[PDB]
């Protein structure tokens, strides 16, 4: 994934937090996802303002967060390609 | 200018020897956004039709609670809409957006069965249906509208300027530059038209051959982009699932 | 059954002829301008018709003035004429012709 | 040009009219209508 | 206008040799109307495609003169081409036969 | 070439600085179908899915009492049907034709509820559907097809000809045309480009006006023309609408 | 109405003779009418096959019939603009 | 390449006088680092709405070569328009000082 964080201004994301949920669509077959919006604000915590790319549209994260992100999703993969994985993540 | 869309798909395109025709019109003329960089006084006006709108409004305005609105809106609107013609969201644009950013499915629903597939929502009807601004919603009618700026828009025409001194400039040009042997010389008839023929008719001949050839590597790098995306995305997605059902140990505890 | 021959256009699309143009009258020139004769005011030059214009034009064409002159008048105007100099140039290739233009003002 | 321009007009004035099937000069000739009286 | 590139390819073709003799081979057993009517088939489909087609469709060159800018260059490449080389042949002629102007050199004097 | 089409719109189009542009592809181009004449295999093919017309065939063949034709058209469209791409008829026309001709409303609405909207029928479809042959459909799909020639046709794409010869004609049209001093004569800089400028500016700065006042006439004969038919129309059917009621007579009597 | 009848090959007028009737849309209203296809054919025994126009597709009938439709119709016409018109044609 | 036409125009604004009083009044409260921004950033804009277009759309010009040929005869135009012109000036300059050549003379023999 990218650090391009959607602004939420109705300008650029019309409708950000109108509702309390928001949905994606997941691979190839488009699997829908429902998430948080208060774990979604959770980004424009460490979101950084002064970087502002693709038409100034989107944000950056710091790269602590960022990277502690990827981090997560890394270990995610990797325990799904693996076999010996913990049958649960207590 | 960056490159809007939320596509993956890599399109290129192949030109004709005839160019784009629209209806003739005695006050507009179309013409390419970004080349344009129009204002909202370039843009075009017309009146739309505002029944079908209005009813949908007043069934939201009911729903939230806020009918001073509906009936500003309405009395504004009265004898048709003025707007800007080529600043709108279309509807699947609306409903993407809507889905995504959590409404309801009986919501979408009533968007669907209340609206035809082929609408064109302006801004001031996004401003008064969500409980926004004009100028954010025209700006994100922009934005949407430059995310497909194959199709023209409609400006209001205007009388070419400067035509007087462009005739001087014009004249200057030829008189100057035509008043030589460069065209009749030994060099254009030895290097200039033979290279720049045999480039032209080797560019003919080879047109597609060459953009392949070159697009070979741009198109395998997005394919495997693409690919890692997927896979990536539907690992994690399937792992959180696993592990889903880690919180109900507490409540059984 | 299936469809194997190769069709042409031109057995469905017919392009309209617009080379020659219409006749509305569906009459021919000729007609016409004997008619024209009997109409008041486009008696044979008489009048400002085309049939008016195409008499005049074969009436100076009868006439003498645009036929070719004679040998008594040949050097008043065409012996020092640029026509007949590039002419005679011309079918002379590689030669000078005013000592036999002279010789000829002299005939 | 004259000729053309005379029966393009009569072609758009004429041609959908359902009202002259000849010139009003020249009614006199044709038949009765049955459906008057 | 229009097809000048395949106009250019005709030229080309006819001057090529080879195509001569597919000619004279495609000549058995025609006549000179069916020629003349072919040719003239050829001139009227090139112009009412114009006709047609100009009501709707616009051209790379479309101009707010049109297809007159189009003629009036058809014409000026003509000129240019053939008269003027024309002209340059004839003032050589000249030059060799009488001089620079001696076309337009006034009577001997009597 | 005749103007065919049943519309009584008085259309005329303004053009832009902008070439039509397609989709890449390294196989076919797009071109005008009056300009081209093509003929059917300089069409270009492509296959399309059958089961969404076939489950309609299957119904009107045990509707009409032919199966053979279902059978043998199945067989030979199975892994999709290979077709001419631009020769169909739509659905909207083809709805016309039934209405007009008298098919009955349940067929219509049939042909509504099995096919979509955009849904676009190929000549094979119609003479397999109304026991016709292929030359004669494709020869209306080739006429309906030219009754739009705004869109433009995809044919395959052929490699220029006759390069070389071309080559060889313009090198000597330059080497004649440009060895001259006529791009610089006072004739030049006196007549062609003050006129042709002079011409080139008013042109461009009155375009519209131009336009407009020339087909000021067109436009007022059209809508006479209209308006005439019209009126003796209604006037007629109301006549005979009144005079329908004269063949009872008999029966009463 | 003009002396261009369309030809009733599948070529040009696809399903003429198919169903036993023709259906029209009549005026600015566009009221639908209906006629007997034998009505209608009854055309084509005075429609003259050697002309031809309009991109081949309509051939036109001889002036002797054209002219006795068109004034039918003109009496039609000039009936309903006047009053004392009969109130039968018999 | 693109707005050629605008190009014409804004130098025939450039060189109306009325437009240098006009620049005078504007200059009032202005500096050069805003001067140089501004040009800078309209020459960026052009160049940038250059490579953005060109991925989807094609103007009237659209060829094989693409813009390298407008860019070519821009070249080409200048080339003929202001150098040619400047080495007929510097010919007959030379001409009048040295005699046609007189820059390519031998040193003087020894
Ligand atoms: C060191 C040695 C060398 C020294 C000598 C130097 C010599 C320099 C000579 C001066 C010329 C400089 C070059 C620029 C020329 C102008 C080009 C131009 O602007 O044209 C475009 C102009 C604009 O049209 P457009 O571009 O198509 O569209 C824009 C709109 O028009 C919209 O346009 P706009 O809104 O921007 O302005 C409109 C304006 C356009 O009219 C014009 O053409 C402008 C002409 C102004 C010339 C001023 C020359 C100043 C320098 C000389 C000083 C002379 C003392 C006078 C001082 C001024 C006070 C009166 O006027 C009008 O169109 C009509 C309305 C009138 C309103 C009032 C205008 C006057 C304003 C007050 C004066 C402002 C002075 C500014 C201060 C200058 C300080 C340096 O249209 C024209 O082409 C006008 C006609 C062209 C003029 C020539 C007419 C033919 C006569 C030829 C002369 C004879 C042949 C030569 C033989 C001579 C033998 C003696
Ligand atoms: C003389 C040629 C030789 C020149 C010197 C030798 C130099 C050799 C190097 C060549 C390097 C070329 C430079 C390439 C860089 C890119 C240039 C470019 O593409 O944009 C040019 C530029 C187009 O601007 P744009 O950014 O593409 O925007 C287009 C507009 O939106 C408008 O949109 P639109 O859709 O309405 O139209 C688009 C476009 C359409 O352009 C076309 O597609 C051409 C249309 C006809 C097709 C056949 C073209 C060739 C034969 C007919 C034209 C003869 C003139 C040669 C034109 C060469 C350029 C194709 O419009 C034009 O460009 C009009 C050009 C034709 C103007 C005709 C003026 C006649 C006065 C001269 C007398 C007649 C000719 C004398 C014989 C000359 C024989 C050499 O064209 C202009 O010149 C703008 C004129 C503005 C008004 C000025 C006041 C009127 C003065 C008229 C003369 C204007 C200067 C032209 C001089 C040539 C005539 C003497
Ligand atoms: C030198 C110019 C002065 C000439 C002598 C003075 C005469 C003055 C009177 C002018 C009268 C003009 C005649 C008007 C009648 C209508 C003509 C017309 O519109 O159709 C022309 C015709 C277009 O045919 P078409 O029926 O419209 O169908 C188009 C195709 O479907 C293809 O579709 P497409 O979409 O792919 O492209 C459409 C169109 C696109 O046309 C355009 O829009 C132009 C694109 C660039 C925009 C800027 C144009 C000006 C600056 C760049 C071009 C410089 C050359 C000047 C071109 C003038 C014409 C615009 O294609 C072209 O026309 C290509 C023309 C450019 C060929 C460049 C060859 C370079 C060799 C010479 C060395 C470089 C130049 C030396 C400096 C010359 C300075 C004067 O153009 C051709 O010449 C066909 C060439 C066929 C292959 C021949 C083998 C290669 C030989 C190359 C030279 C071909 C002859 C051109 C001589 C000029 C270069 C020396
Ligand atoms: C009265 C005093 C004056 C009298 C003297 C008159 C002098 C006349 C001279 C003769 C030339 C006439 C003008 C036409 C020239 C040809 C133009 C042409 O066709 O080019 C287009 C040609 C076709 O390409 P394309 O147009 O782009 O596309 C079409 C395809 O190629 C498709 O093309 P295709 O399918 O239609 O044909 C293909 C053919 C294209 O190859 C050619 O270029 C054709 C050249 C044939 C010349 C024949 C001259 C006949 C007259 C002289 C008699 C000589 C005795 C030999 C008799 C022939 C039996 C061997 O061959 C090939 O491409 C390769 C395959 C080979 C297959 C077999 C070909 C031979 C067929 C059997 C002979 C047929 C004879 C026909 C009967 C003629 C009866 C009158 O491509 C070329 O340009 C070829 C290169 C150009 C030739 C010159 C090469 C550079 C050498 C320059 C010479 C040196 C500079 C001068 C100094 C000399 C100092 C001594
Ligand atoms: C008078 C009643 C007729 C009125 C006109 C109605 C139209 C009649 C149509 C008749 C068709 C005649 C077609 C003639 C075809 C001509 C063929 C042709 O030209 O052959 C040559 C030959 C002429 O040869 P040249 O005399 O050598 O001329 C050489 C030029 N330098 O043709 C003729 O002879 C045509 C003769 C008729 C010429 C026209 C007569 C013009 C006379 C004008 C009236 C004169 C009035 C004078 C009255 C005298 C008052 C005191
Ligand atoms: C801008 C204003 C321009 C006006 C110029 C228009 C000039 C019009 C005057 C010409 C007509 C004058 C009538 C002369 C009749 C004289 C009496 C007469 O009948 O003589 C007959 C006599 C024929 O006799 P023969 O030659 O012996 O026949 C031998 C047969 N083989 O008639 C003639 O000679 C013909 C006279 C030719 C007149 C000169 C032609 C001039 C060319 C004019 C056409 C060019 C366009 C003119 C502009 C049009 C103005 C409306």
């Amino acid at each position: 994934m990218l650090n391009f964080i959607p602004k939420r201004c109705p300008s650029v994301s019309l409708l950000f937090g109108k509702r309390p949920v928001q949905r994606i669509e997941v691979g190839q077959a488009r699997h829908q996802l429902e998430i948080p919006v208060e774990t979604i604000e959770k980004i424009y915590e460490g979101v950084d303002s002064r970087l502002e790319y693709h038409n100034k549209d989107y944000n950056a994260m710091k790269w602590k967060d960022f990277m502690k992100l990827k981090l997560d999703a890394y270990h995610l993969l990797e325990a799904s390609q693996s076999e010996t994985a913990a049958k649960s993540a207590l | 200018y960056a490159t809007l869309g939320s596509g993956w798909s890599f399109s290129k395109v192949q030109y004709t020897k005839y160019r784009i025709t629209k209806p003739w019109t005695t006050d507009t003329t179309f013409d390419d956004i970004i080349l344009s960089q129009p204002s909202k006084e370039d843009f075009a006006k017309f009146t739309k039709e505002a029944p079908l709108f209005l009813r949908f409004l007043k069934l939201v305005t009911d729903v939230e609670g806020r009918q001073e609105a509906f009936i500003q809106f309405a009395k504004r609107c009265e004898n048709g809409l003025t707007v800007e013609k080529d600043v709108y969201v279309t509807k699947k644009e609306l409903v993407d957006c809507l889905w995504k950013n959590g409404y309801t499915d009986t919501e979408i629903n009533a968007f669907e069965i209340a609206f035809p597939a082929d609408y064109k929502f302006h801004y001031p009807e996004l401003a008064v249906l969500f409980d926004l601004t004009e100028e954010d919603c025209y700006k994100y009618c922009i934005r949407q509208r430059a995310a497909t700026p194959e199709e023209l828009v409609e400006l209001k025409y205007t009388k070419p300027k400067n035509l007087v001194s462009s005739y001087g400039l014009c004249f200057l040009g030829v008189w100057f530059g035509l008043s030589n042997t460069v065209l009749s010389n030994a060099w254009f008839y030895s290097k200039t038209f033979p290279f720049g023929a045999v480039f032209y008719m080797l560019g003919s001949y080879f047109y597609r051959d060459i953009r392949e050839k070159l697009w070979k590597e741009e198109k395998s790098l997005i394919h495997t982009a693409q690919e890692n995306k997927n896979m990536g995305e539907e690992s994690v997605y399937k792992q959180m699932k696993k592990y889903a059902t880690d919180t109900k140990c507490l409540d059984y505890l | 059954k299936t469809l194997e021959r190769n069709v042409p256009m031109k057995e469905i699309l017919q392009p309209l002829w617009v080379v020659e143009p219409p006749n509305f009258l569906r009459q021919p020139v000729w007609k016409q301008f004997w008619e024209a004769q009997f109409a008041n005011r486009s008696f044979f030059f008489f009048g400002n018709a085309w049939t008016s214009a195409a008499a005049f034009a074969f009436f100076i064409w009868w006439s003498r003035v645009f036929d070719p002159p004679p040998k008594e008048r040949l050097d008043r105007y065409w012996l020092n004429s640029p026509k007949f100099r590039i002419l005679s140039a011309f079918h002379n290739p590689g030669k000078r012709p005013g000592l036999k233009i002279s010789l000829m003002t002299y005939e | 040009g004259k000729i053309h321009g005379a029966v393009w007009r009569m072609k758009h004035l004429f041609a959908t009219n359902f009202k002259m099937v000849g010139h009003p000069r020249y009614a006199y000739a044709l038949p009765k209508n049955p459906l008057l009286q | 206008g229009f097809h000048f590139q395949q106009y250019i390819a005709m030229a080309g073709r006819a001057i090529n040799p080879v195509q001569w003799t597919r000619a004279w081979r495609r000549m058995e057993g025609k006549s000179a109307t069916e020629v003349y009517r072919d040719a003239l088939a050829w001139t009227n489909n090139q112009f009412a495609q114009i006709s047609r087609a100009s009501q709707y469709r616009a051209w790379w060159w479309q101009n707010p003169l049109g297809m007159g800018l189009v003629l009036y260059g058809t014409y000026k490449a003509w000129h240019m081409i053939y008269m003027v080389r024309k002209q340059k042949k004839t003032a050589q002629l000249v030059a060799a036969a009488y001089g620079q102007g001696g076309q337009w050199l006034n009577p001997v004097p009597r």
